[PDB]
């Protein structure tokens, strides 16, 4: 069946129906083929395959979250891989590329000429404008007129240039095409050897793109995070922040997404990376980074379970939502519940916490590890099999189950592997505090359960703890999965995971 | 094109330039001098209004006209004296100038009782029984006609009210005050409906209104009765050393009070700003017009910032460049000095026009009568909006700006019978706001002949500073509420207020258990309200705001969590305040916990029968609310 | 991408492969063959009905779960004998099978005399007088428990029920039928709030439990009765010969009903179609499956189109392509022999969800009875989209469109108290349909044991034909409902049953010019109503199909119109059926011409007090009905 394909003005139109002729003489008529739509941005795209206009077309890792958002709903299905094909890597460098002897530094960009790849894109905006947010001058929001008002000029595609018009003082009208010549990663760092801006946000891998000199290559450096300038082919010791790839986003419900990778897998076998001298998928003689990226090397497919939020991850996905808002004692801690006892018992424990400890409940236990993650849920407590899964995500365990009655159970911990209390690296302080105040309050008590309110005794058997546990005992150590449950244990549970391999777990191994 | 920065100083900008005590004073002429309701001082300043309205060139300017019964002093003056075991004797204590509207009316005779405030508490604490007697109370801490019910609930003959000096520092004694006796708001003699010639004006009375006779009396005057009384009053109260408890076994008091019905024209006159984006929806900002004495305090300030709101953000509009997402409807008010009247009657008749239309009422009365501190009075929703403005506008004296208490939101006061908000938001639904720059003690010359702007302007130098203050603050909450096309409305500070109602039911564990009744049921209901605003809260942040009709799907939802709160189990007519947190019933949830209270003491007062009912519609009432916020119809789960 | 037509075929090519008589005799199995309420067999077929939506492949399907109260035949059966003066003597005349739910079970003795059917207007023809005595009425014309509240009104003891040859044709003399004596609908001891656990179940009753025993006997039971009573009946009732008037004064009937309660569970077992458009709206689809009896008529015809419906649609939607705008949910509802319990609780439970989200209810009970005529009560809205299906759907017998009478509307009959679409209209506000391919005489079969296939087949010899017609006109509901953006409810329709109602209160305007009244209000109510229509309907004449916006902000002003028909004034817990036009009390329009009517005749039965309020209320629920239909809140006029 036919793929729909969206491109962005003329120049990925022509790359377009170039990779759908090249596709059909090598592809049967019985696999699939390669259709073309027109449109004028990126956003025209999203709102194209949610009206069911086109089926998918490749976008930035912070370009995603607009396409995550209703009524879009697109989740990410194939992404792209830079560096080798030996050697994957899901994750590119952001950084900030200056011209040699300028006398500007990384704290220093006020009143400065600034060169972007667009707005809302990861390297060009998300990241470079994010570390200077708080340090801008009031109001923050709208996020574009306080740019507007540090930089002297600035040129940053896809923006509204009748509202900001110091945005679009560069490159005029703001084009979010390649018929702007100043869009994307090469277009801003045209915008930087043009001699148009002072400092161009772009990846490491723009300036060997652009230049092929390597006395000209050194007319250039890389701005680092302790206001210092190093070389230009030093890009991992200096670089502003990692952020996820770029990634093809298709329908959540009916987006063919066994189809379109398909179809993928056999563009980059016949026509990929040094393979075919007539057509190139990462190349193409007509402009830079058209339909994917010159600097992708292949594709990987996405787990089913991984959605959009899960793609970015928890830092990126608050850095984002941070941003366009306007934001720079403990919060209630949130915690999950499976059953309808579980939930149960959660609600009476909430009353009593005084609103210290709320409830959020899922359909399975899987679902409640998910949760921790994007931020709805804060902490339940797991066994020693789901420990590792959830460490394997990024969740660290911070409170052991005791089960032997002790003079000292919150000092001492126990090694049994018991089940843990797992939560997310920044609610670490909380949750070890919160809950110790209520064990002091609704631990150990005598057969008075009947009146007042228990936290480790149940209704029928283990909602939220497990009836035999004496106290929940804090970790004088910061364990991980592997600290906690042991050299031993963690090589246990890896190898039974190749044979039972659940959707989470697959998805948390893919970054 | 503009933002809330660019909104803020434009605002902002406006009010330097607006002079607001040379429009109190414009107010306080001998034209408008007196206001009585239905009167033709009071018509005056409505045709003032409404030609002002007209020429600040507004969208639409339009007049309700109803015909409402209210009580006056007529020939037969009202006396009080005191009276000898046999029969008329003593001598003749004062015949008040003021009177106390919609009273029963009738010659009464008995023993005399100071029942202090006349609190419902106070009565309890009173070791005099009130039962067959009448009774004596200060002005203050509650309604006169709460006062009222209190003493008619145990018996009492009637009620006389006075202003003792240490809560009242007024120098002149012989000064007298009004007031209203009817326990509800709107026109006592048409309940539930609205006052228009369409319902022919049928034979019905308010359950409100009370069967005992009630009279303001002067300081001078009750000076006088404690001279015929013995006993000291206990020092707990904090009153003049002239105060005492009973009279003697000799003498008595004797009440004749003989107010008459009388029918008049209300005009109740609008002014609205249609919105660009939704017209439908509007927030209503309304003030009080009319006033027995000359009012300055009471409806001066009010009308004053009423028609100088309605000027800048009419220029906003039609010079700056401002767009509204929503409507914005400005209300003259009369007859508010008899329960609100004029409000409540347009609500119970133009009830289907806003039901899910109006989503806040923002009140200007009284919002001028001190200095010292700020005071509001709010829904749990506006609690966030309110928050957000005090820590952006200053203090008119002082350079600090009015958010300094991080705690403030549980010493927030809820809204009482006198209020204008009050039918607003238990009555109808629409979450309403009532903000003061208050003092420790209430203004002195509130219901009195001496709220002149003379007196104002004495006791507030700065009038013209704390007036632009105020309409900082209400100028601020209509900008918020009609510029972004997310609503302000914090559906998320509720939770706080479930869960204190829980906490105080669960002090009371061990009697429910007692009984063959379960908590747990009460315990879900909580959690799954809140597990609905957290559904809600991220629902809002998976959602693009610039898409018109994702937004409005959501802001629906946010818009019917004040209607969810209205007792659907009780009618309108009879018990017309059906919200459940800040209403007056059976139905209402503190209700249920001062039921609850007899069942301690082991006495002969408690309802089992009643208890159990109570507590079975109050959990659904929260239930369903929590069902209907989120998950649709299909993906709740019990 | 679909259009109406292709709709059309596409359904109609599904109807000729569906087998439905292969359906009903599968229901009609040994395992169902008994479906009392919170019965085995019931729940049965719940896990059947259940299954078989999962397999449908269904966007969603959930079950419901209420504890409710019923009451059964005991151990202690009840008994019908006549006995002397003195005390116990005569003959014993039956021990029934069947018996009469929710009775007040207690001994009686007294004379008896025959009330007919029991309708209002029977009592007061009756040259005998009801008071102080057992009477005995003939099924049929209206409800077990309007014939017993009629009764109980004149004072009577007792009532006894019968089956007459000339009504009801059946060979078996000795034939026992079920009923129900509580007026209304619901759980009569969870009156406004549902039957969940939540409630605690606290000790309350609804006013609809009759106070005196009720008790069905057979014809062969009646004649032995009528053989011991003088007195022929008159030629005016279609009845036997047999019948007899009143008892002599020798012997007089001793009836002893002795009926226990019983608490059960009911399963209400869900299906949905997400809509594409508005989910959130959505139309409901429901059919009864409890059956005192086998339930061929009752409950054996509804639920297998319930079924086959489902299947239809769903297969619609994944294998052909048809996308709806609007959700679709079918309800398969229990204990609905007990007064549409199961449909009422549910509507009492999730009253605030489905509140202006449900916009109509459709129902499949009883829909097949006989061949001659198709007969549909429904809301004055769906009329005009009946009137489109009745010109489009084919009669099962003949070759003609059901089309015929253009003149059907005014013979439309409204919606009982033993039918399930009555407590979605009067109590909820959503327009319901039931429509029936009936004949000229009730199935005689019905509330009986010989309910079974066999007889249903014998009757109707071409079932097959006519479920396949009965699913047409129910499946081209749906689809007209769910297709288009725009709804098909016809607000214009109203204003002839407006119109209707003043022409009947201007015969009475001599009445009310004598009283100090006037009807000119009434009359711009009703004008002002059409006004509303009109501007709306212009409104859709100006404004563009395809736009998602402007067309959602109409159809929520045609959502409304229902809802507002519901009385404001009344309590939904003590009057649930708040609808004015077809609902019961003092608050409906034909109660105001009713109460009207005794003014006439100069008796001292009229009430002026209650008639001036009630036509002040009603007044203004049109006249706030037209004010909110059109012009937002400024736009109105008077
Ligand atoms: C309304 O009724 C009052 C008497 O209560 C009368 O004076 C007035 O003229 C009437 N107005 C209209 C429009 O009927
Ligand atoms: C509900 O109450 C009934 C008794 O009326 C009991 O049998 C049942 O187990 C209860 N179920 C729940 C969930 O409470
Ligand atoms: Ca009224
Ligand atoms: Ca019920
Ligand atoms: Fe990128």
């Amino acid at each position: 069946k036919t793929v729909r394909w969206c491109a962005v003005s003329e120049h990925e139109a022509t790359k377009c129906q170039s990779f759908r002729d090249h596709m059909k003489s090598v592809i049967p008529s019985d696999g699939p083929s390669v259709a073309c739509v027109k449109k004028a941005s990126y956003l025209d795209c999203i709102r194209a395959i949610a009206a069911n206009e086109a089926d998918a077309v490749t976008l930035d890792a912070g370009l995603v979250y607009d396409a995550y958002l209703a009524p879009n709903n697109l989740k990410p299905v194939v992404a792209e891989f830079y560096g080798s094909k030996e050697d994957p890597q899901t994750f590119y460098y952001a950084v900030a590329v200056v011209k040699k002897d300028s006398g500007f530094q990384m704290n220093q960009l006020r009143g400065k000429k600034s060169c972007h790849t667009g707005l809302g894109r990861s390297a060009g905006w998300n990241i470079p404008i994010g570390l200077l947010y708080c340090d801008l001058p009031e109001p923050r929001k709208p996020l574009e007129k306080a740019v507007a008002n540090f930089f002297s000029g600035s040129c940053a595609p896809c923006a509204d240039g009748t509202d900001f018009p110091q945005l679009c003082q560069l490159c005029p009208g703001c084009g979010c095409s390649t018929l702007n010549q100043y869009f994307g990663y090469s277009g801003a760092f045209k915008c930087l050897k043009d001699g148009a801006g002072d400092v161009a946000f772009v990846k490491h891998s723009t300036i060997f793109e652009n230049l092929a000199n390597k006395a000209d290559r050194d007319q250039y450096e890389l701005l680092c995070l302790d206001n210092t300038r190093k070389p230009v082919d030093e890009y991992k010791d200096c670089h502003l922040a990692q952020v996820p790839s770029h990634t093809v986003v298709a329908r959540s419900m009916g987006g063919k997404e066994d189809l379109i990778w398909e179809l993928l897998n056999q563009a980059q076998e016949h026509f990929g990376k040094d393979k075919s001298k007539e057509f190139q998928l990462f190349s193409s003689p007509h402009g830079k980074d058209l339909l994917f990226k010159d600097s992708a090397h292949g594709f990987l497919k996405v787990p089913p379970r991984m959605d959009a939020k899960m793609y970015l991850g928890y830092e990126y996905v608050t850095a984002i939502r941070n941003l366009r808002e306007g934001t720079c004692e403990c919060k209630p801690v949130k915690w999950c519940a499976l059953s309808h006892h579980e939930r149960l018992k959660c609600d009476e424990w909430s009353v009593n916490s005084v609103g210290k400890i709320e409830c959020v409940s899922a359909e399975t236990t899987e679902d409640c590890i998910a949760k921790i993650m994007n931020g709805e849920a804060d902490a339940m407590s797991l066994d020693g099999g789901f420990v590792y899964i959830a460490g394997k995500c990024g969740l660290v365990p911070v409170l052991a189950e005791n089960y032997d009655k002790s003079d000292n159970c919150e000092d001492t911990p126990e090694a049994g592997p018991n089940h843990a209390v797992v939560t997310r690296k920044d609610k670490e302080a909380c949750v070890h505090k919160i809950l110790r105040q209520q064990q002091h309050l609704f631990g150990s008590d005598v057969t008075d359960c009947s009146g007042n309110f228990c936290l480790f005794r149940s209704e029928t058997k283990d909602l939220l703890f497990r009836d035999d546990t004496v106290c929940l005992a804090k970790l004088h150590d910061r364990n991980t999965y592997e600290k906690y449950l042991g050299e031993e244990y963690v090589k246990a549970v890896g190898n039974l995971r190749k044979c039972s391999t659940s959707s989470l777990l697959e998805a948390c191994t893919f970054r | 094109r503009l933002y809330w920065d660019d909104l803020k100083r434009k605002l902002s900008e406006k009010l330097d330039s607006t002079d607001f005590t040379s429009t109190i004073k414009l107010l306080n002429e001998n034209s408008y001098v007196p206001r009585e309701a239905g009167s033709q001082k009071d018509e005056n300043l409505a045709l003032y209004v409404e030609n002002q309205f007209r020429e600040f060139k507004l969208s639409k300017v339009w007049r309700d006209q109803h015909f409402v019964k209210i009580q006056v002093k007529d020939s037969a003056q009202n006396s009080v004296i005191i009276v000898d075991k046999n029969g008329r004797l003593v001598y003749l204590v004062e015949n008040p100038g003021g009177y106390v509207a919609y009273s029963k009316a009738a010659t009464v005779t008995g023993k005399l009782v100071h029942a202090n405030f006349g609190t419902k508490k106070d009565f309890e604490d009173l070791y005099t029984p009130v039962n067959g007697s009448i009774v004596i109370v200060r002005a203050g801490k509650i309604t006169f006609a709460e006062k009222v019910a209190n003493a008619e609930s145990l018996n009492a003959i009637g009620v006389l009210i006075y202003m003792d000096q240490t809560k009242f520092p007024i120098v002149n004694a012989e000064l007298s005050f009004f007031g209203h006796a009817h326990l509800g708001t709107g026109d006592p003699y048409t309940p539930g409906f609205p006052s228009f010639n369409h319902t022919q004006f049928p034979p019905s009375r308010s359950s409100g209104l009370p069967n005992i006779p009630v009279q303001t009396i002067s300081r001078a005057a009750a000076e006088k009765l404690f001279g015929n009384m013995e006993g000291d009053c206990p020092s707990d109260w904090k009153t003049d050393s002239t105060c005492r408890m009973v009279t003697s076994e000799s003498k008595n008091v004797k009440l004749t009070v003989s107010n008459v019905l009388k029918e008049i024209k209300i005009l109740n006159i609008f002014g609205v700003i249609k919105g660009f984006v939704e017209p439908d929806h509007y927030v209503v900002v309304g003030a009080q017009r009319d006033a027995w004495g000359p009012g300055a305090a009471k409806s001066g300030v009010g009308t004053a910032l009423l028609l100088k709101l309605a000027q800048m953000f009419s220029d906003m509009v039609l010079k700056d460049g401002f767009q509204p997402s929503r409507s914005i409807i400005f209300a003259s008010w009369s007859a508010g000095d008899f329960g609100s009247v004029g409000a409540t009657e347009w609500l119970e008749g133009y009830l289907s026009s806003l039901h899910l239309k109006a989503f806040t009422y923002i009140n200007l009365d009284k919002a001028v009568l001190g200095t010292s501190n700020f005071k509001v009075s709010a829904s749990p929703l506006l609690y966030t909006l309110i928050e957000k403005t005090m820590q952006n506008v200053k203090h008119p004296v002082t350079g600090q700006f009015l958010y300094q208490d991080s705690n403030w939101a549980s010493k927030v006061e809820k809204l009482t019978l006198d209020n204008a908000a009050f039918p607003f938001l238990a009555y109808s639904g629409i979450p309403a706001v009532s903000f003061c720059f208050c003092e420790d003690t209430d203004y002195p010359y509130l219901g009195t002949t001496m709220d002149t702007y003379k007196e104002l302007i004495e006791r507030i130098p700065e009038l013209n500073k704390v007036a632009r203050a105020a309409a900082e603050v209400a100028g601020q909450f209509v900008i918020k509420l009609t510029h972004d096309v997310e609503l302000n409305l914090d559906y998320e500070r509720y939770n706080s207020q479930l869960l204190s109602f829980v906490r105080d039911l669960n002090q009371y564990r061990a009697d429910i258990k007692e009984m063959g009744l379960s908590l747990q049921w009460l315990y879900s209901a909580r959690g799954d309200f809140f597990r609905a605003t957290s559904r809600l809260t991220t629902d809002f942040g998976n959602a693009e705001k610039t898409d018109r009709f994702v937004m409005k799907k959501l802001n629906d939802r946010v818009m019917r969590v004040e209607y969810h709160f209205l007792s659907p189990y009780v009618s309108p007519k009879e018990s017309p305040f059906r919200h459940v947190f800040w209403g007056s019933g059976s139905h209402t949830l503190p209700a249920l916990l001062e039921n609850l209270k007899l069942r301690k003491q082991n006495n002969g007062a408690f309802n089992e029968t009643l208890f159990r009912n109570q507590l079975a519609l109050a959990t659904w009432t929260i239930q369903g609310a929590a069902n209907a916020l989120s998950g649709d119809v299909w993906d709740i789960d019990n």
